[PDB]
């Protein structure tokens, strides 16, 4: 279900809202684990492969126009 | 580093034949030759390759359903998994899969249409950390698939194949974007006197070894130009500096120069050559005085104005005339100050000319002493030639009668030109040697051919 992605990178943004850079960066770079991760990259790896889709979305459909 | 839409790059399979080891590049020589076949690349030694024929040119990596559209009536970055247009530079028979029998897998063959699923070529990664939909990066690994056969490109160990086993295909660079008054390698141009250097056109007995510098009308000919290979494999057409070291290939019969100080300097075959012996390179002045500089090869020489003396590295002699007019062209560490080498790019068109008329004198021959080999016995590359001539005839052709009359005109030129062009070497009267060693028949001899 494409409404729980929407809902959860919502909830990702309420992550971050009152802009808590300390917690964005800690998002970026997970200081305090010796792994570390930047989820942020693949939030945008996800606007990727959904942009693809709108893309082939108007390859198929602008030949139909309606 | 990224590789960009417009620029040419080849295709260096890691084509070990399954044991040891050749890094031989994807090539197909383009007139005349719609199969695809070979090359080396890699043996930078005593057996010097063949680059001029692998130089793809990237073109089009659109979407895969983007395709679709453009069916249906610049400088993009490549990305994994479009369809991609691609070229041979040369013959601009864009690179293709075609429908024949060379095991149930259609080869690929070099079309020169733009037109339809043909020439394009979806690609998928074997690294998923590299998904398709993303920016190729210089040498990278990757199976090309066909948008028309929907075959897997493949080395077939040699064969040529688009089959559903997968072979692997790197986009070694060669050169990125020229600039006007900055020479480069992989790149004709003539090598001036004030009258420039060129070889005999006798193309005879006299294996074309005696060298001269000369006047006039043979600056026009396609024996006065050189494919110059600076001393590297990747980015061979990045910009020339007056030091880096180079190759010399021979245009007109495809010879590589290399170090005969007998004769002083002079043209030998394609097979004596060394990477050694023709480590030849450009001077700004006769002065005996880092690298490779990969990623573009900075803008310096000019295609004009600007000498460069070329001066050699095995033996370490410059480059000079020995003294009808024929003056020579020789190695030793003087002779005079005027090499008078005021180097200019050669036209396209030129070139492909050449370089396809050495094609055809490459491809006659085998073909007569073939023909002639029968001939001892009373009672063989004939398709291929069929092609060669087709080719050439279509190579050589009016221009439309139904055009304006300006670009009949200078299509005209253009066919005076290329006519010149071939008749500068005469190859035109070894087809008169053919034909001579034909018609003997009433009918005949083979009985099959």
């Amino acid at each position: 279900d494409d409404e729980f992605t929407q809902d959860l990178f919502r909830f990702l943004q309420l992550l971050c809202e009152g802009h808590n850079n300390d917690f964005q960066n800690y998002l970026r770079t997970q200081t305090g684990n010796t792994t570390t991760i930047n989820i942020i990259i693949c939030t945008v790896d996800y606007l990727l492969r959904l942009q693809e889709s709108i893309s082939d979305f108007y390859w198929y459909y602008s030949g139909k126009d309606v | 580093q990224f590789l960009r839409t417009d620029d040419e790059v080849v295709l260096q399979c890691s084509a070990t034949v399954l044991k040891e080891q050749l890094k031989l590049c994807l090539a197909a020589e383009g007139f005349g030759n719609r199969l695809c076949f070979l090359e080396p690349t890699s043996n930078a030694q005593n057996v010097p390759p063949d680059l001029a024929i692998c130089c793809f040119t990237l073109e089009q990596s659109l979407s895969v359903r983007a395709l679709q559209e453009m069916l249906a009536n610049g400088h993009r970055t490549l990305l994994y998994g479009h369809a991609i247009l691609l070229r041979h530079a040369h013959s601009r028979m864009y690179l293709s899969c075609l429908t024949t029998s060379r095991k149930l897998a259609f080869d690929v063959g070099l079309q020169e249409d733009a037109t339809g699923e043909a020439c394009w070529w979806t690609m998928h990664p074997a690294s998923k950390q590299r998904s398709e939909g993303e920016k190729v990066r210089v040498g990278d690994d990757l199976i090309l698939v066909s948008v028309s056969s929907e075959r897997y490109l493949h080395l077939s160990t040699l064969q040529v194949d688009a089959s559903f086993m997968q072979t692997l295909w790197n986009m070694n660079p060669i050169c990125s974007c020229c600039e006007e008054g900055y020479v480069t390698g992989g790149h004709v141009l003539r090598l001036f006197h004030g009258e420039c250097l060129t070889i005999s056109a006798a193309d005879s007995d006299d294996q074309r070894r005696l060298v001269y510098y000369e006047g006039g009308a043979v600056c026009t000919h396609a024996r006065s130009l050189w494919r110059l290979e600076p001393l590297r494999i990747s980015w061979s057409g990045s910009h020339l500096r007056w030091g880096q070291p180079l190759r010399i290939r021979h245009v007109t019969t495809g010879r590589y120069l290399a170090l005969t100080e007998d004769q002083g300097l002079v043209v030998v075959d394609a097979c004596k050559a060394h990477t050694k012996a023709t480590s030849f390179c450009f001077r700004v002045s006769k002065e005996k005085l880092k690298r490779d500089v990969e990623g573009m090869g900075p803008p310096e020489i000019k295609y004009g104005e600007s000498l460069c003396f070329v001066q050699h590295v095995a033996s370490g002699l410059w480059l000079t005339y020995a003294a009808v007019l024929k003056k020579k062209a020789i190695l030793h560490q003087e002779g005079h100050m005027d090499d008078a080498l005021f180097l200019t790019r050669c036209q396209q068109e030129e070139s492909q000319a050449a370089r396809m008329i050495h094609s055809t004198a490459g491809l006659y021959n085998q073909f007569i002493k073939g023909l002639d080999s029968f001939s001892g016995k009373p009672r063989l590359p004939i398709e291929a030639v069929i092609l060669s001539l087709q080719d050439l005839i279509g190579y050589f052709e009016p221009p439309s009668e139904e055009l304006q009359h300006e670009e009949k005109q200078s299509k005209l030129r253009s066919l005076r030109n290329r006519q010149s062009l071939f008749q500068e070497e005469g190859m035109l009267s070894l087809v008169l040697n053919c034909i001579d060693r034909l018609n003997v028949y009433t009918t005949y001899a083979g009985e099959e051919a």
